[PDB]
DNA sequence: CTCATAAATTGCAAAATG
RNA sequence: CUAAGAGUAC
DNA sequence: CATTTTGCAATTAGTACTCTTAGCTATGAG
């Protein structure tokens, strides 16, 4: 994880993808000042392991589409380190059951 | 009669896929090539062979079968003819998409511009879909304006790879109205890209360029979006003076005759040019009448030609206006006046309106008798019948039938009848705003000519009765009577899926008199309580020992009323200050169907959560909340109808 | 987030007038706005433009545009939607339609 | 030749036909359609094997119609004639334009251009042959034919022999 | 674009 | 797939292209993939007698040839009704080309020739014609060029010719 | 179709009939009885084909199997018979 | 009388399915148009006294089905053809769900 | 506009909500799989009242006097007392009590404790005490490891979704979890024994019909949830500082990026 | 004398520079 | 018959 | 390396009723 103070130049963002499997991630000082998962609006996260999304899928008869979608920019979706494919579990504290368990795939 | 029987296989459409005319397609499939704009013949009596009517698209008489099929107007689907033009054209539909690939392929090798060598091209070639494929194709090779002979290698960019390149310079490809002008860089060079020359560089474009661009092998590949054999729709799309169509295709006629013998006889270019995009406008006219920017092709009578478009989109295009809406039969349309003693899920059907709608019902050995006795009846009188269909798809009618004299029923034939009691009838009040707005009811005829539905019922419609109309649709089938009734019947939908609470209640005068009539004050001597009893239509027969017994026996207006409660039903509300007596009489306390105390209002009767309604419903199910409303309703009429409520100038002074 | 802020934002829309709407109606409404990862809004340029089939797509807004992307793209509808089968004047999958009645030969025979 | 195959048929039952004896009203209509016919796709159908228990499956009513639509699966014996194989049969008609061969259930027709030229028709003899200078063709007369050309018909398959060919002609 | 969906441009 | 038209080589038994749906391997109706099994005169034969017993039996409980000839015709009006006239012509031609009579010597006549491990188009022609030698063989089946050794096929043909009986 | 069917074993839905179910069961067999479908009950002397239907699904003698569609094209064979009809 | 869009939407949220395709397609326009499996185009000539179905191009004469559509349908299908768009209609699934 | 973007939202059978395209919209309907006609405002007991209330209402303890039971409540009341395993129970559903508190607790931060559920209670009882005629006076006939295995093996019989797997099991308690808060709100042993004091056949029959209740109150599959949705959004828009209203929907469905009152709040 | 033709959403590719 | 227009009902 | 700027049309509650008017005008030529 690369922590810059303002920007980055063009001319850095494209050298950022390395040679596999080293990834960089670049994450603004401004933006990280307030931890927004810790807010009330945002339910919690748990990154899937592969065994457990081919169970996942295995179960619900579920496609790679067919997943409710989170893109691969959103703020969580930094913050957990999604990669693309990797679903997430959403516990959210519902209103109507006590605990629902959501399931998004990084897009 | 309908349509007579067919050896063709029965299959309902499971996937229907897209795609765009190939000219042999088009050729094909065609089975009259029409070749002169004029529509009859020299007499006028016969339609023209080889023009726009040719009866191998169709017979526009009754009297005439089709010439193709042999085959009635009731029958032909209408058969395509195919024009072929003498210089293609383009789509007009399709111009901006054809800008896009002519934008993405090199205009002069037939190439696309950026093969996987380019970095972007690994991830744009990655995404699935084809319309984002596209997307990231087109944006990324709008700017590049050179096909390239010799790129660097991938390995490294220090030595050159050859790729199947001709190094030509892509022009910047604007549109001027129905036309597409390129300019090439000076080394501009602003010339009009002719239609044929792009066709020429769409079929030069490989399978796997085309393919990558989203197009298919099969059924739409970029060379098929420049016309060239103009398919004609048979007069069953432009029936007849004459269709909008049928004069926008003698125009494009008229326009192919000309610039052909232009051709043929030889003519200086700028006249050839004119013939060109004088077709080309009748063809974009012909397809898409609204282009922005040019005039719109304006019909002999001097009003703006109706495209194929206009014909398609809009609410009253072929999709909103006959596909997801259309007119139906079997159904009526008339003023709604209430009626308090109708049951809830009831309704009041004129009793002409339920000599025209009509539902068939197959002859049984079970209801021989009965729709025998209607077809003896005939459709003249109610009860009745006015058609029989026989097994063999005969129709006999009533009127003019009794000359053959009696009809002898066998089973499994049709008697399509008046619509009789207990008939479930959609019931619709317009706009229709939710799923409420349109319930099962059941037909009670009556002898007056307006719908007639409780005052209950309303609430969910929205109905006053100052004027309003409402629908009625019969079904037509065993299986639509049957799901209608046991799944929008009124009682299954007193209690709303939109607010979990009963979407009816005690509205009006009745809600009125239902307070007037359970206040301490109010008792009620012997008679009065005996009728108020009777007019309950499922009271046990058991006079409740009066409140009062003493000297003079009185009934109070809860004891009466909680005779219409079914039995076993417990409910308490205390409203605001109220303890366990009452001394403002407010709240409500009812245990085991017994008002113990509580003045009966809106709170409790009205389409409220928690209230007498929702409480019944819930316990004993949407018929007993149903007879629930039927009772209090006519108890509480009673006693209103005989006790009166006014309002004058005077209660309006203070 | 956005998911929860969109349901609080549409109750109270409903709740300003004092009206109630059950919890899972605006729970769809905001769980089909965002089920594509972003604000999916209510419209021709939002909905619609999802592949969900061209002849649903062209019901709502747009029809010809949509015929005309449907026949240059080649796309295969699957007649799963409503309007599909509305369409083509067929028992949408839906309600009474979403299975299939069958019979049993056994069980007849074992009833006589 | 003779294969065995897999074939699927629709049929749609009525409603006053449900009964007890569904399944044997099925099995009795998937015969008398398709035992001993004909189709284009496979040549001909000649019988069903393994009548005891042929896969019926569920079937399913149509909406609005009532009638079950059944998709009936079995093994179905076909003789399908395919391009240049060689069989054997037998003589029942003969004329100027050529004789007709009786291979299992179809007649090949073998033209006259397709013969050596030792063969020539003969109709003084009763009834008419085709008389050689080694051999006689006659009726009810063993032929090996091999089938070169196919037409493929649906009502009534046709195939195009000879036996021009070495070792062709009578047994 | 257009208008709608000037040009572009102008 | 979907493909709208369609071209396809020319059926060609010598090519061995005896149809899309006529490969080596076809589904089954339990799902499964099996051997495109091609019978024989004498194996088709008997197969239809044994269906026909079936039939015959199922219904009661719910050699040379004239005799053969009579006994068939008489099971075949017993057991099915009219349209008949090609299972007739179809068991007449059957009978009459009987290369083998009864189970044993079919079912030894069809090892063998899975021992040789061929095709089963060609097997079951093989055992259908009757050939006496090798390049005759050769020349009555063209799929049979640079396929199998010529001692082997004209040992086994003289095996075949050697089980025909009657 | 193998594949597709679900074994009667290991069926994952509810065992109790839906509204819609129930609906359509009651409109076919309805639309059955007024063809002149056989009656596997015996009649007090009803004559609505809806009434001889919901007779006849009262002590589940209704010959139809629900053929239950997942998402991903799956089935599920119900037979009335086994189905509660609870609501 | 219409049955209109917000009213099939109702008898949609009902569940009614039948009768709303009873309503849209026998009590208002039932059309009975013949395609092949091939090309799942409308342009197959059919001769239903002399019982022969020929889709012309395809060369096709057995491998025909019939569909009931609205003919509002089938008019905007052959709108469809008659610009350059074709709406194959196809008998069964080349995909899975 | 409403109803043609949730026209094709549906309920399937493996109680999923998802559209044509066979994408999830949600993976049970309503987070909680119930029918919405079938769901009652109803009162959590355990979330409401004071530290000390709610220990005089639930705790409940066989070894001291400050939380005691009276012997007469019950038919062994002078038995229980000084026991262990049933101090266990109630030591374990005391604990299961207090958990069910911190949970409501967390689940609504402004405590609300009466919410719409599926099944009512209240009237169960109340229907059980009137048809079996409690007198108030006579010792209950229950006992304690009577209620307390019938309350466990009602919440195990509450089953929404019917899979044999461990993420089918984990949805079905989720789905299930609030609930059976409610159910153990309602069915404690104090409030049973004290202040319903249900009998033996009594609380069986409550027990079955709150069973029967919660499964005829699941949603149906083959629901058309979207156009329900759809509709019942649109027709309270009929009856319609800050926007509110009809704009305001408008500014809702079309996602606009300018709105006419962008207000922020900060605590 | 009569037939034939003259509110509010969206959806950007240029063109210029220093 | 079609199209356009005007007025009107809820 | 950093901005920057610009020009506008299509689509947008349901049904339902009644009545009124008009359908290339004028000129050439066989
Ligand atoms: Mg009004
Ligand atoms: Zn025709
Ligand atoms: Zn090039
Ligand atoms: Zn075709």
């Amino acid at each position: 994880i690369f922590v810059y103070q303002n920007n980055i130049t063009p001319s850095a963002m494209k050298l950022v993808p390395s040679i596999p499997p080293a990834t960089i991630e670049t994450f603004n000082e401004a933006a990280l000042v307030v931890n927004i998962t810790h807010h009330e609006l945002v339910p919690k996260h748990i990154r899937l392991s592969s065994d457990e999304k081919r169970e996942l899928l295995k179960r619900y008869r579920l496609k790679e589409s067919q997943l409710p979608r989170i893109q691969r920019a959103d703020p969580v979706a930094l913050y957990l380190g999604l990669k693309r494919g990797e679903v997430v579990k959403i516990i959210r504290k519902s209103e109507t059951s006590g605990r629902y368990a959501s399931y998004r795939i990084c897009m | 009669v309908g349509q007579q029987y067919s050896s063709a296989p029965l299959r309902t459409v499971k996937e229907v896929q897209f795609g765009l005319f190939s000219p042999e397609e088009v050729r094909a499939i065609s089975v009259a090539k029409i070749r002169f704009p004029e529509t009859m013949d020299e007499t006028q009596t016969r339609a023209k062979i080889g023009g726009l009517n040719d009866p191998r698209l169709g017979s526009i008489d009754r009297n005439l079968k089709c010439q193709t099929c042999q085959e009635g107007m009731n029958e032909c689907p209408g058969h395509f003819g195919h024009i072929d033009l003498a210089k293609p054209v383009f789509h007009v539909g399709f111009i901006a998409k054809i800008k896009k690939v002519c934008e993405c392929v090199c205009m002069h090798c037939g190439k696309l511009l950026l093969d996987e060598h380019n970095e972007l091209m690994r991830q744009a070639l990655a995404i699935k879909d084809s319309k984002k494929r596209f997307a990231a194709i087109w944006t990324l090779c709008k700017t590049k304006m050179v096909c390239e002979t010799d790129v660097p290698s991938e390995d490294d960019p220090t030595q050159l790879v050859s790729r199947g390149g001709c190094g030509n310079t892509q022009p910047t490809i604007r549109k001027d109205g129905l036309k597409l002008v390129g300019s090439w860089k000076k080394d501009p060079e602003l010339r009009v890209l002719s239609t044929e020359e792009i066709l020429n560089i769409f079929k030069h474009i490989s399978v796997k360029d085309f393919t990558s661009l989203g197009f298919n092998e099969v059924f739409s590949r970029p060379e098929w979006m420049i016309l060239t054999c103009l398919p004609v729709p048979p007069p069953p799309v432009r029936p007849s003076g004459e269709d909008d169509l049928t004069f926008k295709l003698a125009d494009i006629l008229k326009a192919n005759i000309s610039l052909e013998t232009l051709e043929h006889n030889g003519a200086p270019h700028h006249a050839i040019e004119e013939a060109e995009s004088l077709l080309q406008f009748h063809v974009a006219t012909y397809m898409d009448n609204d282009i922005a920017g040019q005039p719109q092709a304006l019909q002999k009578s001097g009003r703006p030609v109706k495209s194929i478009r206009a014909r398609l989109k809009g609410k009253e295009g072929r999709i909103r206006g006959n596909l997801m809406g259309k007119r139906v039969d079997f159904s009526a349309r008339t003023v709604i006046s209430g009626d308090p003693n109708l049951e809830l899920d009831q309704v009041g059907v004129p009793k002409s309106i339920a000599k025209t709608l009509t539902y068939p019902e197959v002859v049984t050995p079970y209801n021989i008798d009965r729709l025998t006795q209607l077809v003896r009846n005939g459709p003249n009188e109610h009860p009745g019948a006015k058609y029989v269909i026989r097994d063999s798809g005969d129709r006999i009618d009533l009127r003019y039938s009794k000359r053959a004299g009696d009809i002898q029923l066998q089973y499994g034939w049709k008697v399509e009848r008046h619509i009789m009691d207990n008939d479930p009838v959609l019931f619709n009040r317009q706009p229709s705003l939710h799923k409420m707005s349109m319930m099962a009811h059941r037909v009670k005829v009556i002898p007056y000519s307006t719908f007639r539905l409780n005052l209950s019922v309303t609430s969910p419609y929205n109905a006053d009765f100052d004027g309003d109309e409402m629908n009625l649709h019969v079904p037509q089938s065993e299986e639509t009577r049957a799901e209608l009734s046991q799944l929008c019947a009124v009682p299954l939908q007193i209690v709303s899926p939109q607010s979990n609470k009963p979407c009816m209640g005690i509205v009006q005068d009745t809600l009125c008199g239902i307070r007037k009539l359970t206040l301490r004050d109010t008792f009620i001597e012997l008679d009065q309580v005996l009728n108020m009893l009777y007019w309950v239509p499922d009271w046990d027969g058991v006079i409740p020992t009066p409140a009062i017994i003493k000297p003079k026996p009185l009934w109070s207006g809860k004891q009466i009323l909680s005779v219409a409660i079914p039995n076993g039903i417990h409910l308490q509300r205390f409203d605001e200050g109220t303890t366990l007596l009452s001394p403002k009489d407010n709240g409500m306390l009812i245990i085991d169907g017994q008002i113990i105390f509580g003045v009966v209002e809106k709170k409790t009767v009205g389409s409220s959560n928690g209230g007498l309604i929702h409480v019944v419903t819930r316990e004993k199910g949407p018929q007993v909340c149903a007879k629930l409303f039927g009772n209090i309703q006519k108890v509480v009429n009673f006693w209103l109808l005989h006790n009166g409520f006014s309002t004058g100038i005077g209660d309006t002074i203070a | 987030a956005g998911r929860a802020a969109l349901y609080k934002e549409v109750y109270n829309v409903i709740a300003s007038d004092g009206s109630y709407v059950n919890y899972r109606h605006m729970a769809l409404l905001v769980d089909v706005m965002t089920t594509q990862g972003g604000l999916t809004s209510v419209t021709r340029h939002g909905f619609n433009r999802s592949n969900t089939g061209a002849l649903m797509r062209c019901s709502f807004e747009e029809t010809v545009e949509i015929l005309f992307e449907a026949g240059a793209s080649a796309e295969l509808d699957d007649c799963r939607g409503v309007s599909e089968n509305v369409i083509l004047g067929q028992m949408a999958p839906i309600g009474t339609g979403a299975f299939d009645v069958m019979i049993d030969e056994e069980s007849l025979v074992k009833y006589m | 030749m003779f294969f065995i195959k897999d074939l699927s048929l629709n049929i749609t039952l009525h409603p006053s036909f449900f009964g007890p004896r569904m399944k044997q009203y099925l099995k009795t209509k998937l015969l008398e359609e398709v035992e001993g016919s004909c189709t284009g796709k496979f040549g001909y159908i000649l019988c069903v094997l393994d009548y005891d228990n042929i896969d019926i499956q569920r079937g399913r009513i149509l909406p609005t119609d009532g009638s079950a639509e059944f998709n009936v699966k079995y093994r179905a014996v076909v003789f399908k004639p395919f391009k240049g194989e060689v069989v054997d049969g037998t003589v029942v008609s003969c004329s100027q334009h050529g004789f007709e061969v009786q291979v299992g259930p179809m007649k090949v027709f073998v033209t006259k251009h397709l013969m050596p030229q030792d063969l020539t028709f003969n109709a003084g003899s009763n009834p008419p042959s085709y008389q050689s200078s080694e051999d006689v063709i006659t009726i009810k007369s063993r032929i090996r034919v091999k089938i070169e050309g196919c037409i493929s018909q649906v009502s009534s398959i046709h195939a195009i022999g000879s036996i021009k060919e070495d070792y062709l002609g009578a047994i | 674009t257009x208008p709608g969906v000037t040009x572009p441009g102008v | 797939r979907r493909r709208l038209k369609k071209v396809e080589e020319e059926e060609n038994a010598a090519t061995l292209q005896l149809g899309q749906e006529f490969q080596l391997k076809q589904i089954n109706h339990q799902g499964e993939e099996e051997e495109l099994i091609a019978l024989n005169l004498s194996e088709a034969r008997l197969v239809i007698k044994e269906a026909l017993v079936e039939r015959r039996r199922a219904f009661k409980r719910s050699e040379t040839r004239e005799k053969e000839l009579e006994s068939i015709d008489v099971l075949l009006e017993q057991t099915t009704g009219g349209n008949n006239k090609d299972l007739k012509n179809t068991m007449q031609y059957l009978t009459n080309f009987s290369r083998f009579r009864d189970q044993e010597t079919v079912g030894a006549v069809i090892q063998l020739l899975k021992s040789t491990g061929l095709h089963p188009f060609e097997v079951a022609q093989l055992g259908s014609l009757a050939c006496d030698t090798a390049d005759e063989a050769k020349t009555l089946i063209p799929s049979l060029n640079n396929k199998i050794s010529d001692d082997e096929l004209e040992r086994i043909l003289k095996e075949l010719s050697n089980l025909e009986t009657l | 179709l193998k594949e597709k069917a679900i074994p009667k074993d290991q069926r994952a839905t509810t065992p109790y009939m839906t509204k819609y179910e129930r609906a359509r069961i009651l409109g076919t067999r309805a639309l059955q009885i007024s063809m002149n479908a056989p009656v596997f009950v015996d009649l007090e002397g009803e004559t609505d084909p809806l009434r001889i239907a919901m007779k006849e699904l009262a002590e589940k003698k209704i010959p139809l199997v629900i053929r239950r569609y997942l998402p991903d094209g799956s089935f599920e064979d119900w037979s009335v018979e086994e189905l509660i009809v609870d609501l | 009388l219409r049955f209109g869009e917000m009213e099939r939407d109702c008898m949609i949220a009902h569940g009614a399915a039948s009768f709303l395709k009873e309503r849209l397609m026998e009590a208002s326009d039932a059309f009975r148009v013949h395609i092949c499996g091939i090309c799942g185009l409308m342009t197959v000539i059919a001769k239903l006294n002399h019982n022969q179905f020929e889709c012309k191009g395809c060369d096709n004469k057995i491998d025909i089905y019939q569909i009931h559509i609205p003919y509002a349908a089938k008019l905007l299908f052959q709108e469809l053809m008659a610009m350059n768009i074709t709406p194959r209609l196809y008998t069964d699934r080349s995909r899975d769900f | 506009r409403l109803v043609k973007a949730l026209e094709d939202i549906m309920v399937h059978y493996d109680n999923t909500t998802r559209n044509s395209l066979g994408n999830v919209i949600q993976f049970i309907y309503g987070e909680d799989g119930m029918d919405a006609a079938h769901i009652e405002k109803q009162s959590l007991d355990t979330i409401g009242g004071s530290d000390a209330a709610f220990e005089k209402r639930y705790r409940v303890d066989l070894l001291n006097t400050d939380h005691t039971l009276d012997p007469s409540l019950l038919e062994s009341g002078s038995e229980i007392l000084g026991d262990l395993k049933l101090q266990v129970l109630l030591d374990e559903e005391y604990k299961q009590l207090v958990k069910d508190r911190k949970f409501l607790r967390e689940v609504f931060v402004d405590g609300e404790a009466n919410w719409p559920l599926p099944v009512n209670i209240r009237r169960i009882i109340q229907n059980a005490q009137q048809t079996f005629h409690i007198d108030h006076t006579k010792p209950s006939d229950l006992t304690i490891k009577d209620i307390v295995l019938g309350v466990k093996d009602l919440q195990e019989n509450l089953l929404v979704l019917r899979g044999k797997n461990e993420i089918i099991q984990n949805a079905q308690r989720d789905a299930v979890t609030l609930f059976c808060c409610l159910l153990r709100s309602r069915l404690a042993t104090r409030r049973v024994l004290q202040e319903y004091r249900l009998t033996k056949q009594a609380f069986d029959w409550v027990l079955s019909n709150i069973e029967a209740q919660f499964l005829r109150s699941v949603v149906h599959p083959g629901e058309m949830v979207g156009v329900l949705a759809a509709q019942s959004i649109g027709e309270p828009a009929t009856q319609m500082k800050v926007t509110s209203g009809v704009p305001r929907l408008k500014e809702i469905l079309n996602v606009a990026k300018n709105m006419k009152t962008p207000s922020l709040t900060v605590y």
